[PDB]
């Protein structure tokens, strides 16, 4: 189903036009609530004392019809940013009149077009009307993808770049402080900008897409047909689930308006199958949550089910145990050598079964210890134990750091990796479990490394900015990491290796306190909003997992990236360098991160002493 | 095979062992009744003479005459099973779902034709085993009924104790059959009661604290209480002696035996879980068998 | 359209019982997540070191089933306000254990019965569990309209309405009127006055428990309630609460409930506050 | 707010305040005096060396009070002065290398983690707060109990906290003004305060709350406590909270107490503590006041939870230590 509406220039009889467009296949009508030519005076007689109604009554339609069927249109003669004082003052009074009446009707949406770069006075009037109580009305800002002056035919002798209208919307939304009630209604022209420009448009809260009747080509049968260039844009709009609006006269083709709606429905049922997408669908697209802490907290069964849904992590770990066994016990010791394998953090099973099947695949005998601190998960572990596994697997309930193993192990297998690698405190857990590993023991994973990359995302920043909770630091939201998605931000430079942890750690004095300065060069004029965090790991030799951007290793869909926000966003030029100071602290009771930007502008240290964010034990 | 948690153990008047087991941890919470003419063969199901699985878990079992077996089920039903001896078969005669909750206990009168039921639904029901139906249902307890004990030689008198802290003496002739017995430190919750075979108006009771008490209904001021265990008494049983000993089991995984003067004589720490059954041997008057949730069927002897 | 559930004391087979109660016309099932007799030690050997599973795993049902079909029931042997120190300790450990397991399964509701006036330690443990992470679990408090000691038969020769209300009020006040804490009333053979009834209805009731023993047998061997009980069902109807059928089969009692609905006496800004 | 010498390292000025009371010094010196004479006879006047350990030595005072108690009793002692505060250890090693000598061994670290190379006869500590155990004295001594001999004596041997229903519109409004930004606007009512006696009016005689004895010879050592204290009101007043006192037994008959009508010395050694209430309760005479009081220990934090169940049932204050906790 594709919801669509009709953009009319004017309406004589409202009841007639509704039923007319309703039988065409439309779901709503974009009409003005005041006559587009009914220009009016406010401050000067005799035009000031104009008798009669200002516009048609509200009793023409029911409240139900006003709330669901009608999208109001602002008059075009209203120019609140005219350099003429008389015009501006008149437009300001006219602006407030139609806005208050649109809210009076209970309109779900209201159309306000942007025709220039300077809409400062427009913003002031709009966010005012939202603040004086009248709300619940979405504001569709009609902005064309291409400026009207850039789409006109070169027909002038004495008067013969595409991010021009982007500035119109960006400056307007910024002035409106990224208000929730303000949406975007793109208008598609004959010419389209770059694909990257389009991808930036689609990042914005697009609620509607205007399809002029003049962009449709007439097929040899007389049916409205879009070009292949436009079709790809429509396809991208389909997954955003936006509504389409047909504007203009249908007399550009030999058919009626319904044919335009049938063609869109035709493209919908013939739209390409989505992959490299749908992982997140439908969806973790706007995922902005805090990283889970399986150590400080006991995960739910539903939560485990999500982690156990990725066959890649299961395969790679099974492959790791497969190769590790064959490498530490030869063929002549095929039955006289029993490898002692310990699954540290067994969860509900998967890692234990992946180790058992890896033993059968390698034809090696293993003695399994399945340890877990989550009492609820142990209940699940002892289900497999007394039904499937047997006495070869010993289920242990407790912390691996406190558990006293009655037998040293050859192989320890754990999956305590977070989105940033060590953010789930994998090092601390394995370090306290290192003592019962043999002198020649192998740890899976053997090592892992976190990565940081400077990003730009006004979308993600404003989402974090809205995460202000009561009864705490009003800026605490900027001093904590978030689990996000790749398509929600734009990476400004290639990620650099941050912290590296190897197991077993054979250092003199084991310390998990880390510090590094990562520098990146900016090649664009953009705004720094924070840093994306990725990680890669080596389970066994050559068998790896990674969520790094341009990694050829499997596991790209096994973890969402992490985000370290910034308090004061930094607008940067090209040629600038970005040095970030990153700390990983461990006071014995808590573990946290501290970060600061020292280039180009020197910011402040975020989350000092873990005042806003910590990780348990 | 037999479930892990063994619930009860009863001796028959020839040496036959009657044990009940239930599954309380696995995916299927059922139960099973077993009869061992060779007690030393327990709990090996291969050495039994008859075994059958019930629809649900079994809380308590009792011998009816010689061939009949009563069963208290989780389904809130009382089941009478008969032993088709040397057919290696156990056949149900009736299962009446009279209780609205788990039947925690049941005792059989001396005549072997009547019985009393203790339910988690606060209900106390006297049964007519011959007519396969109940006689009268009593709602005197305001909480779960822990233990019931028919008075030997009297087919109208029995005891009962519940979580309401009441120990009721019964007489199904009076319009108000129940009579609450009180003594020193009776404020606790009684968990087990049993009649003294050689003393009139005298019974032994235990609480959830660990105390085993000897109470004479007439003159309760001379009641002897002793901190025998540290947790809930899960069963009491007197021996077949002229001056019977009192065997006590509890959740502290211990089995103790007191004499007539209420002094400790025997104590076994062999059990590795909740010992839930105890019964003296009709053949050897020094021998008594205890069962627990460790799937152990241990036999003991007096010094 | 009358949403009903079934209260069971013990389940021998989860998969079989669910389908069995589905054929009867029940929507959800009130069952214990731990065996009601399976008591356990937490501090003293050797019972502390008991091997094997504590209960049946979460893999018996799908996540969908646990979140929609199952209402957990707290073990009755757990007494967190026992005057015995050892018992109070054990109950506190068992209380936390079962509360954590109910949240692990993702249960929509969990039954916690109130059997006395003193439930101080229970409220302390409950609001702690709510505050420590675990969420999205409604807590149904089983409270009878009349005390069990006030509904028993006068059979004790030496021992011959506002009571249970204090049980609920004191507990809710102690819990600071937490949103995750609702009420699940249990209807006895004797009902309190009309005013008291209306006061109970003011409380966030999410379920009404109907014992099978309060139903009378009609001429044609059919379940029937007195008019006194009927008027209460009529008031519970306009609160859209769920009805749970408890007790022995000796099971389409829901027919009489639907019968009382189809033919119910005629009469939503009632909560509204701005 | 009550000081936490365990979670925090006290300043030198802070120590100077605690060391200003001659009563605590005298009673502790008297305790060591009597304890020595009782565990080593006159015929073992020089052949028996008592191993004494000052757990939480501070800046000195307790060590000197033990040395002078050894000379007063004419007994020989081997002293171990342990402290976790690195700054205080600097002061301890000043006395060590100028006055004391090799008879006193200064140890820097936690008594719960320190591995003693020699079991002790007597352990002396002063980890008592205004409410007795609010400075986590039990937890510290429990973790230091292992290196005490089987017949070892702990000073203090026991201590007990007390609670009493009070009335103070003055103290209540002072707490009400303690609303800080960026936190629960009612959190101030869910935390104890160190106050003075004359600022409130006691409504009933204090009852014994929690009791801790050392060394704890229980089967499973648990510091989680719970009790219901009931008081009868004889006036028409308003309940604003509960005052907290404590008494302790250093050695036999030698005691310290801050209880209202106590005849034991130490009445000026500690200020009382106050557990406020959110909703003040106006009460008549004849009314009873039952208060439920909890002491919780989750392994990482220790705190108190309290609730009033009579005459009016209030709510549980500081649930799960959401407003107030004590470190380790
Ligand atoms: N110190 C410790 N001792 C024992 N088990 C632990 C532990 N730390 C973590 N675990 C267990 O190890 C499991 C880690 S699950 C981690 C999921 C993984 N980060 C992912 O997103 O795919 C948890 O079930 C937890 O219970
Ligand atoms: N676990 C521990 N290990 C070592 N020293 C400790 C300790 N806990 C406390 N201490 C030390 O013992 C001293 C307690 S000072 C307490 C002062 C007392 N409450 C009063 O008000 O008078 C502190 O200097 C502290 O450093």
């Amino acid at each position: 189903r594709v919801s669509s509406g009709r953009d009319v220039a004017c309406v004589t009889e409202v009841a007639d036009t509704l039923g007319a467009m309703a039988n065409q296949g439309f779901d709503f009508l974009c009409m003005p609530i005041f006559h587009p030519r009914f220009k009016r005076e406010f401050y000067k007689e005799p035009a000031k004392s104009r008798p009669g109604p200002q516009t048609r009554s509200d009793l023409l339609l029911s409240g139900r019809d006003w709330n669901t069927l009608i999208v109001g249109k602002l008059s075009d003669w209203i120019k609140t940013d005219s350099e003429v004082s008389r015009i501006r003052k008149t437009s300001e009074a006219a602006m407030q009149q139609e806005l208050n009446f649109s809210a009076y009707l209970g309109l779900p949406a209201f159309l306000i077009p942007l025709k220039q770069e300077d809409n400062s006075n427009l913003s002031r009037l709009l966010i005012n009307h939202i603040h004086v109580g009248h709300h619940s009305t979405m504001f569709w800002m009609r902005v064309p993808l291409m400026a009207p002056n850039d789409l006109r035919d070169d027909l002038i002798e004495n008067e013969p770049g595409e991010e021009r209208t982007w500035i119109w919307w960006h400056n307007f939304r910024s002035l409106c402080d990224y208000n929730k009630k303000i949406a975007l209604a793109i208008e598609i022209g004959a010419d389209l900008p770059s694909g990257h420009v389009i991808d930036r448009w689609l990042g914005e809260p697009i609620k509607a897409a205007f399809l002029p009747t003049s962009i449709f080509l007439t097929n040899k049968k007389g049916f409205p047909v879009l070009t292949k260039v436009h079709q790809r844009l429509i396809f991208k709009l389909f997954k955003l689930e936006v509504q389409f609006v047909i504007s203009g006269s249908h007399h550009h083709s030999e058919k009626d308006l319904c044919s335009y709606l049938q063609y869109l429905e035709y493209l919908s049922q013939n739209s390409p199958p989505p992959n490299a997408y749908e992982m997140f669908a439908k969806g973790y697209e706007d995922y902005l949550q805090s990283p889970l802490q399986p150590l400080m907290d006991n995960l739910e069964s539903q939560t485990y089910e999500v982690f156990e849904k990725d066959p890649v992590k299961y395969s790679q770990y099974q492959q790791a145990v497969y190769k590790c066994l064959l490498d530490r016990v030869p063929e002549e010791e095929k039955e006289t050598n029993i490898q002692i394998l310990m699954v540290l953090g067994a969860g509900r099973g998967p890692l234990v079964n992946a180790s058992l099947r890896a033993a059968k695949q390698a034809e090696r005998k293993i003695k399994v210890y399945a340890v877990e601190k989550n009492p609820n998960a142990v209940i699940t572990l002892e289900g497999w134990r007394y039904e499937e596994w047997g006495s070869q697997v010993t289920v242990v309930s407790g912390d691996m750091r406190e558990w006293k193993a009655p037998e040293k192990a050859d192989i320890i297998v754990s999956e305590l990796l977070g989105s940033f690698g060590d953010n789930e405190l994998s090092p601390e857990c394995l370090d306290g479990a290192q003592h019962f590993l043999k002198d020649d023991g192998v740890s899976i994973p053997g090592e892992y490394t976190s990565y940081l990359a400077p990003i730009s995302s006004s979308k993600l920043y404003n989402e974090v900015r809205a995460c202000r909770e009561k009864d705490r630091d009003p800026e605490a939201q900027f001093e904590m990491p978030y689990v996000v998605r790749l398509h929600n931000f734009h990476q400004l430079s290639d990620p650099l290796p941050c912290f590296t942890f190897h197991h077993p750690n054979k250092d003199d004095v084991i310390d998990n306190n880390r510090y590094c300065c990562l520098q990146y060069r900016v090649d664009l004029n953009t705004v720094l909003h924070g840093f994306a965090g990725y990680f890669n790991t080596v389970l066994y030799k050559d068998v790896t997992l990674s969520i790094c951007p341009e990694s050829h290793s499997p596991g790209m869909f096994s973890w969402f990236p992490i985000l370290f926000p910034i308090k004061q966003p930094i607008p940067m030029r090209e040629g600038d360098t970005v040095c970030v100071r990153f700390w990983r602290c461990n006071n014995g009771k808590k573990v946290w991160y501290e970060w600061a930007v020292t280039s180009p502008v020197c910011s402040a240290i975020h989350n000092p002493t873990g005042r806003s964010y910590t990780i348990g034990l | 095979c037999m479930e892990v948690q063994i619930g009860a153990v009863r001796y028959r008047r020839d040496g036959a062992l009657l044990l009940a087991a239930s599954s309380l941890s696995s995916r299927t919470w059922g139960g099973s009744i077993w009869v061992f003419k060779d007690p030393e063969g327990a709990p090996n199901e291969s050495l039994c003479t008859a075994g059958v699985q019930t629809e649900a878990g079994v809380t308590d079992v009792a011998w009816v005459s010689e061939k009949g077996i009563l069963v208290a089920s989780d389904s809130g039903a009382v089941e009478l099973w008969e032993i088709l001896e040397k057919e290696s078969l156990l056949v149900n005669k009736f299962a009446k779902y009279e209780h609205d909750d788990i039947v925690k206990t049941l005792s059989v009168f001396s005549d072997g034709t009547q019985a009393v039921s203790g339910g988690k639904d606060f209900s106390v029901k006297v049964w007519d085993l011959s007519q396969k139906a109940v006689l009268k249902s009593y709602n005197a307890h305001s909480s779960e009924v822990n233990c019931v004990a028919a008075c030997p030689g009297k087919d109208t008198i029995f005891l009962s104790c519940g979580e309401d802290g009441r120990i009721l003496l019964w007489d199904t002739r009076k319009p108000k059959p129940a009579t609450r017995i009180d003594f020193c430190a009776s404020d606790t919750i009684p968990t087990s009661v049993t009649w003294h075979p050689e003393k009139d108006d005298t019974f032994a009771c235990g609480d959830e604290t660990g105390n085993v008490s000897l109470v004479n209904i007439k003159n309760p001021d001379s009641a002897q209480t002793s901190a025998v265990h540290s947790q809930n008494i899960t069963g009491l049983a007197y021996s077949y002696h002229s001056s019977p000993f009192l065997a006590s089991i509890s959740e502290d995984c211990t089995v103790a035996v007191l004499d007539a003067d209420f002094s400790e004589v025997f104590r076994d720490l062999s059990h590795r879980d909740f010992v839930t059954g105890v019964a003296w041997s009709p053949l050897d008057h020094s021998k008594f068998t205890t069962v627990g949730w460790d799937h152990k069927v241990l036999h003991h002897h007096l010094p």
